[PDB]
């Protein structure tokens, strides 16, 4: 058996960090430079 | 519950959304991954 690939899992940074709570999302707008890097990093891994 | 019924309690869910984008023609479309079209129409 030779493995050739793995599942491609993409993560919604806003929904994972704040579970749909508007009070948490308001604090998270100070972040987002970190969410934008996590979304793009998993995009490149799944694209390759 | 006090009305004689047993209720299942599930966590609140969110429908996934993806964007199909063609830069050269500047076209786009929406993909609701693993969601039936009837659910999208109704909600």
């Amino acid at each position: 058996y030779i493995e050739t690939s793995i599942q491609k899992v993409t993560v919604d940074c806003k929904q994972y960090v704040c579970n749909g709570f508007t009070r948490c999302e308001k604090l998270l707008v100070e972040y987002g430079q970190f969410c934008s890097k996590i979304n793009q990093a998993l995009h490149g891994a799944n694209l390759r | 519950s006090d009305d004689g019924n047993y209720y299942c309690v599930r966590p609140c869910v969110s429908v996934p959304v993806s964007v199909i984008y063609d830069k050269s023609t500047n076209l786009h479309a929406t993909l609701f991954g693993s969601v039936a079209c009837e659910h999208v129409t109704t909600m």
